[PDB]
């Protein structure tokens, strides 16, 4: 049994998508099928619901109206219309076999996935910050320092450290993707307090999609 | 209609492991169909068990015997069940209830086939540097690294007072030595951050919390 | 206008500034009210695309003619048809059991052709939606001179300054509606606003028409031809529309599936609905942000005194679903042109206002005699008095909303 | 109309007390009215 989405990506508030699931290796005619979001770190979520036959559909409250599912048995489609679209469903929608048995039901089989992306913004250059200590904790005189970089749209940002002179106690995180649409980071570097007055210490930040290239004096 | 589940639960192999679900008093857990779905990182998730009674059930295909359900009426929760815990039982597992053509999902629980000696996080939290404030913005970085089952809680503190705007945390994420990482960010005005004497960076792991403050002074 | 509608939206405008957004929908209007400004109502009543363009056709509905079939026996070949490589014929070659009984030498497996003509009867057509090239059309409406006739009326309204009908496009978000006396108001809109039109299409079935994603209109298993006709067009995959069933040694029976109205119609079930009339007509949508600048719209009568004569209700204040009254009075003066008294009061003396009034600055125009005026009013809630006129013969009514 | 709970009243003093009480309002169009003067309590009724 295959479950394979299509038809998903990037789109922006408003407008719409078609997600489409091709079946095999089943019989497809006979067995209901749902639609399963999971946004990004987040749980699941139900969607929709369409019968083997098509007589019957059902849609969540956050999606009625302007979602609405169909269906093809002579092609072993599956599909899902989204109008409307907003911030919320921005997801990853699993195609999924919502079996009716005997008082028996459930989630037989999915497959992995299409992601949708609604966003606002078209493209953006981040900004980048020192992040100094001025405390001083003295612990083997261990001083931790860094640089954010603030407010980028295209994820990929390469963070270096003194031009690749800085390798040991490197430390770069994971981004956040914040409510404006952009995604923030930090980078932070742990050094002995010995080289607060002798090494320059600088961060070397470089967003390929935007063409910008920042060197701050962390 | 709510199922509520712990966010994570972590244990060593061997062990009975034990996962909750507990059922709005909408529901009555006795008479209703329990679906698990176990979702490894990478991977879709896959019907685990289907649960009703003891003498109503059905494995997913490819779960081992150790595998079990049951319920409990006075608190309407049910339960997930694993005899005999391997590192392979890692993942998340969800519950789900069908309930008048809603398909209800509980809030998932991350569970640790436990790996490491539990270890402490380490917390560092920076205050908006200078270049940022003459842009009229101020932005506090909280950084966690290196702890026990990606799992924490952050609370953002001022002046005493809990504050719940401008906030956002990463993920855990592993990271090289197959511990943990995450951030928070507190996103400010320069006069926001200039009215309250002292904030705070408030993160909880296993019911023990780390406490960092930082003063515009 | 945007009295009786029902997604009517009372969005207050800053007042002072000249600064207000509003998000205005298809079939829902919006009513702006500023400070010592003429309120306006504002609709948006038609998105057209002007641009179209036939990219494919498909036909859901066929006719079949000419049904023929020839069969050769085994070790003689392949079987053959004048009419196999025609265009507007279907065919469809097999392998049947043939030997004695058949009329044939050996026992073996004999080649069969069977084709028959294709027409197409009733055709569905997909065209081009042009991206950067879409069309609004918005219409205003003025408060205070206007009586509720004008809530539905279109036409004078060059001459009136009551009512002006704005165009937004594409390469042209800006515009400026002339409401003379009025003055003016600008408004800068087009959203850009990621319902990507570059990717969709305008399918037309039978007098039905619907908005339509390429990935799936590409992928519609019917018959079907590029470009528009110029005669005999040639379909492809006719295969779709007709079917051969049980070949029998020396023929093979051939059908036409029937129409595929049902089936489309089914399929696109939850898509974004449209028409078209006038060779131009389109789309049933809404979500237009704009943000308009009345510093160029004056009030018109403030110069007016107040109304001397006597009011008398040609309509009983009536609520509407918002909870704002709408008031019509006659007025049997000369003084007109001249402002209204009109207030609302808990009071009853002296004079103490209470609520606002929605057709700020009300006047009359027309001097002698018995001019009809209509005009609304936003009570508070509680229980207030409708006050129009001053002094004796003047009109009061009690009111009580929610 | 008609109140089939005959002398409503309140019994707690202090504060916010819960109470009940049934009405039987005329055919046609009519406003519940409970309260006094200023911050009264009304609601309209449609009954049949």
């Amino acid at each position: 049994v295959q479950l394979v989405e299509s038809g998903g990506g990037l789109v922006q508030p408003g407008g719409s998508l078609r997600l489409s699931c091709a079946a095999s290796g089943f019989t497809f005619s006979s067995d209901g099928m749902s639609w399963v979001r999971q946004a990004p770190g987040k749980g699941l979520e139900w969607v929709s619901y369409i019968s083997s036959g098509g007589a019957t559909t059902y849609y969540a409250d956050s999606v009625k109206g302007r979602f609405t599912i169909s269906r093809d048995n002579s092609k072993n489609t599956l599909s899902l219309q989204m109008n409307s679209l907003r911030g919320e469903d921005t997801a990853v929608y699993y195609c999924a076999k919502d079996i009716t048995a005997p008082g028996r039901n459930g989630l037989d089989s999915w497959g992995q996935g299409v992601v949708v992306t609604v966003s606002s913004a078209s493209t953006k250059g981040p900004s980048v910050f020192p992040l100094a200590p001025s405390s001083r904790s003295t612990s083997e005189s261990t001083a931790a320092l860094g640089c954010l970089v603030k407010d980028y749209f295209p994820e990929p940002v390469t963070v270096s450290w003194n031009s690749g002179s800085l390798t040991s106690g490197v430390h770069t995180f994971p981004a956040v993707l914040q409510s404006s649409g952009l995604y923030s980071l930090s980078s932070v570097v742990t050094v002995p307090s010995s080289s607060l007055g002798t090494q320059t210490y600088v961060c070397n930040v470089n967003h390929k999609p935007s063409n910008t290239k920042v060197d701050k004096r962390v | 209609s709510v199922l509520t589940q712990p966010p994570s639960l972590s244990a060593s192999p061997g062990a009975s492991a034990r996962l909750p679900c507990t059922l709005s008093s909408d529901l009555n857990v006795g008479t209703k169909n329990m679906y698990w779905y176990q979702q490894k990182p990478g991977s879709a998730p896959r019907l685990f068990l289907y649960y009703y009674s003891d003498s109503d059930k059905q494995l997913g295909p490819g779960v081992p015997n150790r595998v079990s359900g049951s319920k409990e009426t006075s608190s309407n929760t049910a339960f997930l069940l694993i005899s005999g815990l391997q590192p392979e039982d890692e993942a998340d597992y969800y519950c789900q209830v069908y309930d008048n053509s809603a398909r209800v999902f509980g809030g998932g629980t991350r569970l640790t086939v436990l790996g490491q000696p539990k270890a402490a996080p380490s917390v560092t939290l920076f205050p908006p540097s200078s270049e940022e404030l003459q842009a009229n913005k101020a932005t506090l970085v909280c950084l966690i690294s290196d702890f026990y089952p990606g799992a924490v809680e952050v609370a953002w503190k001022a002046d005493g007072s809990a504050v719940n705007a401008g906030v956002e945390t990463t993920k855990p994420s592993k990271q090289s030595n197959n511990k943990y990482a995450a951030s928070s960010y507190l996103s400010l005005t320069s006069d926001q951050w200039k009215s309250h004497k002292s904030y705070s960076c408030q993160v909880t792991h296993e019911g023990s919390t780390v406490e960092k403050t930082v003063a515009p002074a | 206008r945007c009295i009786g509608v029902s997604n009517r939206d009372f969005v207050e405008g800053m007042s002072g500034g000249t600064w207000v957004d509003v998000v205005l929908e298809h079939g829902g209007c919006v009513t702006v009210m500023a400070q010592d400004k003429p309120t306006v109502d504002i609709e948006l009543v038609t998105t057209t695309v002007s641009n179209m363009a036939e990219v494919r056709s498909y036909c859901y509905e066929a006719s079949i003619s000419d049904m023929a079939s020839d069969s050769r026996c085994p070790t003689q070949g392949e079987a053959y048809l004048d009419k196999q490589s025609d265009t507007q014929y279907v065919c469809k070659r097999t392998l049947v059991d043939r030997g004695w009984g058949n009329g044939c030498g050996l026992f073996g497996k004999g080649s069969l052709v069977t084709c028959a003509k294709f027409a197409c009867s009733k055709k569905m057509t997909g065209k081009s939606i042009q991206p950067e090239n879409l069309e609004y059309r918005i219409m205003l409406s003025v408060h205070g001179s206007q009586h509720s006739g004008m809530i539905v009326n279109d036409t004078g309204h060059e001459t009136d300054e009551n009512r002006a009908k704005v165009e937004i496009t594409p390469n042209s978000p800006r515009a400026e509606a002339t409401l003379g006396g009025f003055g003016s108001l600008g408004l800068d809109c087009e959203p850009r606003t990621g319902l990507d039109f570059s990717d969709l299409y305008y399918l037309t079935m039978n007098n039905k028409h619907w908005l339509v994603h390429k990935e799936w209109f590409h992928d519609i298993p019917l018959p079907w031809h590029a470009g528009a006709d110029t005669g005999t067009p040639h379909w492809n995959n006719k295969e779709a529309l007709v079917e051969f069933k049980d070949a029998h040694a020396k023929r093979q029976t051939v059908v036409v599936l029937g129409s595929q109205e049902g089936a489309v119609h089914t399929a696109l079930a939850g898509a974004l609905e449209a028409e078209m009339d006038g060779a131009k007509g389109r789309l049933s949508s809404g979500h237009l942000k704009c943000r308009l600048k009345m510093d160029k719209l004056r009030l018109k009568g403030v110069s007016y005194s107040l109304c001397t004569a006597a009011f008398t209700f040609t309509k009983i204040p009536a609520e509407t679903l918002h909870g704002t009254v709408t008031v019509e009075v006659q007025y049997a003066g000369t003084d007109g042109p001249c402002k209204v008294p009109a207030q609302m009061a808990v009071d009853m003396q002296t004079l103490t206002p209470v609520g606002r009034l929605i057709t700020a600055n009300p006047v009359i125009t027309e001097s002698t005699e018995n001019s009809k005026m209509m005009l609304e009013l936003d009570p508070p809630f509680g229980d207030s008095y409708i006050v129009i006129g001053v002094g004796e013969k003047k009109i009061t009514h009690h009111w009580h909303r929610s």
